[PDB]
RNA sequence: GUAGCAAAUAUUCAAAUGAGAACUUUGAAGACUGAAGUGGGGAAAGGUUCCACGUCAACAGCAGUUGGACGUGGGUUAGUCGAUCCUAAGAGAUGGGGAAGCUCCGUUUCAAAGGCCUGAUUUUAUGCAGGCCACCAUCGAAAGGGAAUCCGGUUAAGAUUCCGGAACCUGGAUAUGGAUUCUUCACGGUAACGUAACUGAAUGUGGAGACGUCGGCGCGAGCCCUGGGAGGAGUUAUCUUUUCUUCUUAACAGCUUAUCACCCCGGAAUUGGUUUAUCCGGAGAUGGGGUCUUAUGGCUGGAAGAGGCCAGCACCUUUGCUGGCUCCGGUGCGCUUGUGACGGCCCGUGAAAAUCCACAGGAAGGAAUAGUUUUCAUGCCAGGUCGUACUGAUAACCGCAGCAGGUCUCCAAGGUGAACAGCCUCUAGUUGAUAGAAUAAUGUAGAUAAGGGAAGUCGGCAAAAUAGAUCCGUAACUUCGGGAUAAGGAUUGGCUCUAAGGGUCGGGUAGUGAGGCCUUGGUCAGACGCAGCGUUGUAGACGGCCUUGGUGGUCUCUUGUAGAUGCUACAAUUACGAUCAACUUAGAACUGGUACGGACAAGGGGAAUCUGACUGUCUAAUUAAAACAUAGCAUUGCGAUGGUCAGAAAGU
């Protein structure tokens, strides 16, 4: 009943949060999620032939 | 850039005094830099076990200074030996 | 244990260091195709146990009859 | 461990039986892996080579020198240290040498020595740092550490 | 919910006393002594491993 | 210690055999000064080795 | 008959037993430990305390029918677990040398310091030589190195040992199958390398044994949460497709399975590949194709007959018999844990030996009308000796004791929460610590206090206050790293929503010749079963296999259907759909006796001086400091026939 209540986004306010951001969800693991997402998109886009080698590389290093 | 002047010796916080932190830094940079594998040409020679400088990928270990691959005394001796070898 | 082959089984029966075999019948279901027999002829002798898995009652019949009279056979 | 100068394990042969008698040296600076070390009177004057002080010209920077001939190394054995062969005399074959301490000695001409400086030099010029560095330095040489004042 | 136990009187989590936990045919969770891993036979010249050669801890060959 | 030496097991075994009270037919005999077993030892009271 | 027998929250009702019950056994409540435990094993230590029966004089600071007590018995099963073996810091014979001597030094030394194999030759089995090889005892680890075992069941008490089933290893014997052999010691692949084998002495060489620590990352197993289904149990005045629980798969064998590394083709700058972490490439990248390690997984065998969860039937005892289900998922910064590739660190670079293998090498032997090979497949035999019970501690060990002390480790559930914190529960375990009554003083351990707020006092001692998280803000001084959570503020619940942040699949459309359902067209086995003594009369539902078209939009309609879950030809070219899935932070509304880190948990802060720079260390049991240490600095001795120091002596 609490696990369903926490899915719908209750019990998540400022007074139910005794850990820091970097403890609850480490900024590193957030960055790793995001980069692996952007890396695999640029991989799919270059192999599908949406972009070529030269745009891939500059947007790889900018990502 | 994060630290003004402290650089690598930021890991020693405020302890040990400015002048000792600068004196250790000058050599902490040298021992952790990469040098030119004079066999390979490639700029990667792994310092490992002070006095030993291995090549990253041609497996060739040279014997060097504690903090630099070739010291000023070892440059002088190699030059002077080359000089007085010719007789 | 090893699972062999067929063949080799007609020579395992006559290896002369084997005394005992076993018939195990496991009514097994293939994607609800229908419940078939699944017979297993196990040859105990000497340093290993040899399993022959047969999936039809026809060949089960045929080389149950082919199993030698110079052998003990424990059915279940 | 307890010594701040690399050791060059250098494989030689056995002239009399079929072996490879492996010998443990103190690597001179510029010595590298697979390179050929030459030990004897007729050996060339290159870094790493082991020739008697008599078979060498004046002004050479030698190391791992013998006090007596047949000693097998005694002098200038530590990090970044070397002997300078000052003088000579074939008449009563005894050569003058200047030791890392700045003392002038007179050794036999048959006493050997390795050419160049011993590697690992400048090891002392970095501050050791925060006690624990000293602790770990000593822990593999001897039990002469944290000295109480009498 | 179910916890496990050593089987060789050595109660010390050293090498040669490493426990993999296993569920058995008896529906029982039990610990078994996993042996030491085998480092690969390596080239007598370079540092790299020797390809086409079984690991098998010495005396296994 | 569960991993006893046999030299300790042999002595535990003799200490077990010795641990009994006086047989109550020796009190019947002639002149018999002996009353009870004086050298009786329990695992609680006094240890050995 | 006093002090006292008051810390570990806590006991209560009934029956039974018995002379006797607060204490024993059972039932029933109520509780606690709360998986860093009062759980389940072990180490050292103990030594029979283990378990059964009989029993209560002594002991269990009350009691006693109970017991770790008392009396008599029973009990510890190994080729695979250890010891045994190897070496480590070391301890130590020997040769020798010292010493009046007890003995001391040294362990490779100023030593003549025995072992190894092939046939020989068959003198009831003894002499050869192929010849080789030698700085050389022994002891030293029940946590280091290490040949090999797993599952189920079993006892009053043992079991990785007993039983049943399956393996495996080492030591030795041997005979078949295989493989090799027309000059005989295998072939294949360009190659990395492969295959069931596929000669190989001396000697040499190399590998494994064989190793730090930490931080993130990938993978695996176990657990945790979770879905559908097949069972049982609980709740049911009302509600609940739901609360709980079973649905498991060992060693071992197979076929397969990968990061890494490597190989062939190829020749890159318009510099590309690429990690969370920036490394890599003309000593050859990307890309295309391959090779291997088998850790690890999958499937199979083990192995369902086992174990589990059931139902029906009886059975005097004591046992049963019969049948059924044991299936298919999903998920992740989860927890433990093994691990792979990396990376930070060092004036620290993180054992050795036994043991085993491989190669280099070419000694020696060996053929075809009979012989090679035991690194493979099968077959045969043997595996000794000792330990093995039990506690491992608020009652089995040490502390005079059944002592609030001390004593080394392993496994580890749910919820809240950052969390192995505190608080609550499940499994499992206890409910033991002399009790009854009454609630004076004084105590001990908890608390609260109007107003004032250190006036108390040697001194703010003791307590109070502060506290989590999010946003705002943050001074002097500084060795520019800090100070810093400075200071000083503001917000936090419930509920209903809104927003953002992903994985996989599709590529997005019409025109033939060739392949899901429905016969059709041809077509290949026939499994099984009825009734009598393998036999003969004998049911027979059908298992496989191919190639013809037609059925989503819809004229056809009071209205349709089966499969888009349908491999061929010329193609028109975007920012988009279907689908499954966690929790993170924002944002808004609504609402309450302005409450919300609601319990638990949890900084007081500031301005100065003295002093020691810092972290670290000691007066075990009155002193933790400004004392010791420390890095830094300085001085002094010494180049070995030496310096400082040891020894009675010495070939120390």
């Amino acid at each position: 009943a609490h696990a369903q209540s926490k899915r719908e986004g209750r019990h998540s306010g400022y007074g139910k949060r005794k850990g820091t951001r970097e403890a609850r969800l480490p900024s590193q693991v957030v960055w790793i999620r995001r980069l692996r997402v952007l890396r695999r998109l640029l991989a799919k886009y270059r192999d599908a032939g949406k972009i070529d080698k030269h745009l891939y590389h500059v947007l790889y290093k900018e990502s | 850039k994060r630290t003004k002047k402290v650089g690598i010796t930021g890991k020693y916080g405020v302890r040990y005094g400015s002048s000792l932190r600068r004196q250790v830094k000058k050599l902490e940079i040298q021992q952790h830099a990469r040098y030119d594998c004079s066999f390979c040409g490639k700029k990667t020679v792994k310092r490992g076990a002070a006095g030993i400088w291995t090549c990253s990928c041609c497996k060739k270990t040279v014997a060097g200074g504690a903090y630099t691959v070739s010291t000023a005394a070892a440059a002088t001796v190699r030059s002077t030996i080359r000089r007085l070898r010719e007789m | 244990r090893e699972i062999t082959d067929i063949k080799q089984f007609l020579e395992l029966t006559r290896r002369a260091d084997v005394k005992t075999a076993t018939v195990k019948i496991n009514k097994k279901l293939n994607k609800a195709g229908k419940p078939f027999r699944q017979t297993k002829f196990k040859v105990r002798g000497s340093s290993s146990l040899y399993t022959l898995v047969i999936n039809d009652a026809g060949k089960a019949k045929k080389l149950i009859q082919s199993l030698p009279p110079t052998l003990k056979v424990n059915r279940l | 461990s307890g010594r701040g100068a690399p050791l060059a394990k250098v494989v030689f042969r056995d002239p009399y039986k079929y072996r490879l008698r492996e010998e443990i040296f103190i690597a001179n600076e510029g010595v590298h892996t697979g390179q050929f070390i030459y030990a004897g009177k007729k050996a060339s004057l290159n870094v790493g080579n082991v020739l008697p002080l008599g078979s060498v010209p004046e002004g050479t920077i030698v190391s791992n020198v013998e006090e007596k001939p047949g000693d097998r190394g005694a002098l200038a054995r530590a990090s970044g240290n070397y002997v300078i062969i000052i003088g000579h005399n074939p008449d009563e074959n005894k050569t003058r040498v200047r030791l890392p301490s700045g003392a002038k000695k007179v050794i036999s001409s048959d006493a050997r020595g390795v050419i160049g400086v011993i590697a690992g030099g400048g090891r002392v010029d970095k501050p050791l740092l925060k006690a624990g560095r000293a602790f770990h330095k000593y822990r593999l040489k001897r039990n002469s550490w944290p000295k109480t004042r009498g | 919910a179910q916890r496990v136990t050593f089987r060789r009187r050595n109660p010390y989590n050293t090498r040669s006393n490493k426990i993999k936990v296993v569920k058995t045919p008896g529906g029982i969770l039990r610990a078994q002594h996993v042996k030491k891993l085998a480092t690969r036979p390596k080239c007598g010249d370079c540092g790299s491993a020797l390809q086409g050669i079984s690991t098998l801890r010495p005396r296994q060959y | 210690a569960a991993q006893k030496s046999f030299r300790i097991k042999q002595k535990m075994a003799k200490a077990k055999k010795q641990n009994r009270p006086l047989p109550q037919w020796i009190r019947l005999r002639t002149n018999n000064t002996i009353r009870y077993n004086a050298k009786r030892r329990n695992w609680r009271r006094t240890k050995m080795n």
